[PDB]
């Protein structure tokens, strides 16, 4: 999830980026290639749920993006979802 | 050449021998630095901007240049103070990013040249993240230089 590659030439294929980098703020960006398939078979956020039965789930949804793209998803729908 | 879109992208490239004979060519098409369209007409964005946001190791000697070429049409203190006339990024000067760049060396040529200390980037992006902007600093050059750590500024302000 953190790859983020020097070579130059191993670049699009790197996960982390920097996208402007305004003094003390940082804006990092995460591909959510894998992360939330919309149009795909299966995803990386559905086997963290529905199939992996290890104890380290806790602290593997606690990785950096998750933590944010559990949090867009919830503002989007779960104010929708609640009032149906 | 002799459009926009080349003298744009030579001073991200930083290269001042490509943009040789351009100080008489505004002499033959009488235009200004800032006159309609060497300026970006979405966002205000010039050549002078441009210059301070491609940096070579936080130096262009371009920075210098196109001071001098405006010297000659004589807009030394319009090609420095003007902002940007957009809305999202509205207010902010050249200034504003010489400041925030840490190049210490062009702060002191831009006012001795003349620049307008109390510009105000009162944009939506400078507004606190209750109103919608990322980054906020009160507007002046004088707060901006205090809010990035930086008190070599403060002092040359």
């Amino acid at each position: 999830i953190r790859l983020e590659i020097k070579d130059e030439e191993a670049r699009h294929l790197s996960r982390k980026f920097r996208d402007w980098a305004y003094g003390p703020v940082y804006s990092s960006l995460y591909d959510l290639s894998m992360l939330d398939t919309c149009g795909e078979e299966v995803s990386v956020l559905e086997i963290l749920v529905y199939n992996s039965k290890v104890e380290n789930r806790h602290e593997m949804l606690a990785v950096e993006p998750i933590n944010e793209l559990l949090r867009d998803k919830w503002q989007k729908f779960g104010a929708v979802s609640f009032y149906i | 050449m002799f459009n926009r879109h080349m003298l744009f992208d030579i001073v991200s490239r930083g290269s001042t021998a490509e943009l040789e004979g351009f100080l008489p060519f505004l002499l033959a098409q009488k235009k200004r630095l800032t006159d309609e369209e060497f300026r970006e007409a979405s966002t205000g964005k010039t050549c002078l901007t441009k210059a301070l946001m491609n940096l070579n190791g936080g130096k262009n000697d371009t920075i210098p240049m196109l001071i001098d070429i405006a010297e000659k049409t004589g807009n030394l203190r319009e090609f420095i103070n003007s902002p940007f006339r957009d809305v999202y990024y509205r207010g902010q000067t050249a200034l504003h990013i010489a400041i925030e760049r840490r190049c210490k060396h062009y702060v002191e040529l831009l006012v001795e040249k003349g620049a307008d200390v109390h510009a105000q980037a009162r944009g939506r992006f400078f507004q606190p993240k209750d109103e919608g902007g990322y980054f906020y600093f009160g507007e002046l050059p004088l707060s901006l230089a205090a809010c990035t750590n930086q008190p070599d500024i403060v002092h040359y302000l």
